[PDB]
């Protein structure tokens, strides 16, 4: 469960 | 009546939406071109449209009053589960009951049931989606109600994987109360008749659409050949 892109966009 | 805080919330949500939803749809030109004739000829274009829209929904979410007080992990879970739902809600803005389609400024960017079926989905899901759009359109929501609904959909305490569900609920309640009060003060009858109950019902409708979407997404992205047509963001958010 890793969401690097989603995390980067949420700031 | 609307407290000053509640008027604040609406002001913020209206602005957040204006900054994340371009009604001229100028960026659609950057998407892989749509092909209308290859039962997946519209997948590249629509996948890009969805990926782009996921980014916009995130940008909207970040501006929701109180969203910031949430942890990184809870923010991810809320966005991952609500994305397709907010995209369905926000799409109502371009949906038109004239010919049951999404009119994004030009014939090339005007999508109908045929186009969506060419993205790898069946009527099992498309027909209900259209029915959803028509029922939502008929509510003639004020832009204020539209943005509050999307915010309420995003900050849902019952999404699986949520940790601080009570904080999520507190945040949501503040939006709900703003909405309920706004309807009572700014929305004139008969249009306001059970409007809040009807809006919450659309959220329930979205859960069914989300569920069927997750099943068809699995099927569509089953063959590496098709998941290959999506985008990295779409794969990360919707799974796989
Ligand atoms: C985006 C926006 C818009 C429309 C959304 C539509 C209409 C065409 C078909 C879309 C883009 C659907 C997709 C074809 C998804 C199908 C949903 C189930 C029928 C496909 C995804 O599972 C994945 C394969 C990319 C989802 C929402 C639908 C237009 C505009 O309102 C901006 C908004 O952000």
């Amino acid at each position: 469960k890793n969401h690097p892109m989603l995390m980067n966009l949420l700031k | 009546k609307l407290s000053e805080e509640q008027q604040h919330i609406i002001a913020i949500l209206l602005d957040a939406h204006h900054k994340t939803y371009d009604p001229t749809y100028a960026d659609f030109r950057d998407f892989r071109p749509p092909v209308r004739m290859s039962p997946l000829s519209m997948l590249p274009h629509l996948a890009d449209l969805v990926s782009y829209s996921i980014q916009k929904v995130i940008g909207f979410a970040k501006m929701i009053p109180g969203f910031r007080d949430l942890t990184s992990d809870d923010q991810i879970v809320l966005l991952k589960s609500s994305a397709i739902e907010v995209i369905m809600l926000r799409s109502n803005q371009s949906f038109t009951m004239d010919d049951m389609s999404w009119d994004c400024g030009s014939q090339d960017y005007k999508y109908d049931v045929t186009d969506v079926s060419k993205a790898g989905h069946t009527l099992e899901l498309i027909e209900p989606l259209i029915k959803f759009q028509v029922g939502l359109k008929k509510l003639n929501l004020h832009e204020e109600e539209h943005v509050l609904l999307m915010a309420i959909c995003i900050v849902s305490p019952d999404r699986p994987g949520v940790q601080d569900a009570k904080l999520v609920e507190a945040i949501q309640d503040r939006l709900s109360n703003t909405l309920q009060t706004y309807i009572r003060c700014r929305h004139p009858p008969p249009g306001s008749h059970q409007l809040y109950a009807k809006m919450i019902q659309k959220l329930a409708d979205l859960r069914s659409l989300n569920e069927e979407h997750s099943k068809q997404y699995r099927s569509l992205s089953f063959q590496p050949e098709n998941s290959m047509k999506l985008t990295p963001l779409v794969l990360e958010v919707f799974g796989n």
